């Protein structure tokens, strides 16, 4: 019951995600080295890397490049951390509640991310998010529709053409529902779709809390060389 | 402005 166009869309997004996500984690050797705000330079380098991948991903979702430049920028700045948190589930493992990226030297757990200045009000819900998304056990297509739907939120600050944005989300979400209804015939379709948008709501709270702590981290690391230009454009600059 | 972000979008 999945239309040919919904099947093509899912296919496009899976192609986009594979091109902009690198499960060999081979550029990690290039970031500044981890140290165990001692982990800020490495973790900052990582998010600045990752944001660029998110931008690569965006540009390949149909109808995003067709947006005006200011809309794209306001969409990226609203959801950039939320999409990094989603896509990071790929490297997350419940075997020790870490993000592990090719080797144990690039293995991040809740403690390493407090040596980058963050606090329990974000980290604890962060790892609970990671564990619970794992238990969702999403198919590759559900994963990538979620990252796209989280980007095409017409309610973000600064969005000028909200009608166009809602149309793309409409399309995105109709396709998600259809997939759930086909692929999971034994579950309540309403129940499955709700458990996924619920994650989108918890991504907004993770994002507000991250925003809050970043303000003070960046102010703290203002004279040091710790934050790279891209994070400053995305998250703020004091 | 947002120099780098602007250049990524091309
Ligand atoms: C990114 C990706 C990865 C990990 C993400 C993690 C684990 C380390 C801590 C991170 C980076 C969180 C930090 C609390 C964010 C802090 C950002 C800053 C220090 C600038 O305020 C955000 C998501 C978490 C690895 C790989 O999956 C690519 C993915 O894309
Ligand atoms: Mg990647
Ligand atoms: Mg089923």
């Amino acid at each position: 019951q999945l239309l040919e166009e919904q099947e093509r869309l899912i296919a496009t997004l899976i192609e986009a995600h594979r091109k902009t996500y690198d499960a060999s984690y081979s550029d990690f050797s290039q970031f500044r080295p981890p140290k165990r705000l001692s982990m800020l330079p490495h973790l900052a380098d990582l998010v600045s890397y990752s944001i660029q991948k998110v931008i690569g991903f965006a540009k390949m979702i149909p109808g995003f490049k067709e947006l005006c430049t200011e809309d794209q920028i306001s969409l990226l700045k609203a959801s950039a951390i939320e999409i990094i948190i989603l896509r990071s589930n790929e490297s997350f493992t419940m075997e020790d509640n870490s993000w592990t990226c090719g080797s144990n030297e690039f293995k991040y757990q809740i403690g390493d991310v407090m040596q980058a200045g963050h606090k329990l009000e974000l980290l604890e819900p962060l790892v609970k998010f990671q564990v619970n998304m794992k238990k969702l056990d999403l198919h590759e297509a559900e994963h990538v529709l979620l990252m796209a739907i989280c980007l095409f939120s017409p309610d973000r600050p600064g969005v000028q053409d909200r009608c166009r944005v809602e149309e793309v989300q409409e399309h995105l979400t109709e396709t998600l529902r259809a997939y759930i209804a086909c692929r999971h015939p034994l579950s309540c379709k309403h129940m499955l779709y709700t458990k996924m948008v619920e994650k989108l709501t918890e991504l907004r709270s993770l994002n507000e809390e991250h925003s809050k702590q970043y303000l003070q981290i960046s102010q703290d690391a203002v004279n040091k060389e710790d934050l790279p230009p891209l994070l400053l454009e995305v998250f703020g600059n004091p | 402005r947002h120099k780098i972000l602007h250049r990524l979008l091309q």
